């Protein structure tokens, strides 16, 4: 009695945080698979989606 | 007095173009690979 919001997403258990994936935001974010070759330092932070 | 003439080689490296400068730029040359 007092639940503000419920929802559905990716299970933070089958997709463990240790290997392969991470979920702090709604988007399942891994680190380095497709990094833009020739850009600035602040870029490629979206290509990890 | 012409602008371009046949004289060569001058005492400068601006005559006789070396054609062997092709193999080093295909192998022993790392580019920025595209910081």
């Amino acid at each position: 009695y007092g639940a503000a919001v419920v929802n559905i997403d990716l299970n933070r258990d089958f997709f463990d945080t240790a290997t392969g994936i991470d979920l702090t935001k709604g988007i399942p974010l891994v680190q380095d698979l497709l990094v833009p070759i020739g850009v600035t330092a602040g870029a490629e932070q979206s290509a990890e989606y | 007095k012409p602008i371009i003439e046949r004289q060569g080689e001058t005492v400068d490296g601006l005559t006789i173009i070396d054609t062997s400068i092709v193999w080093p730029i295909l192998c022993q040359c790392t580019y920025p690979l595209v910081e």
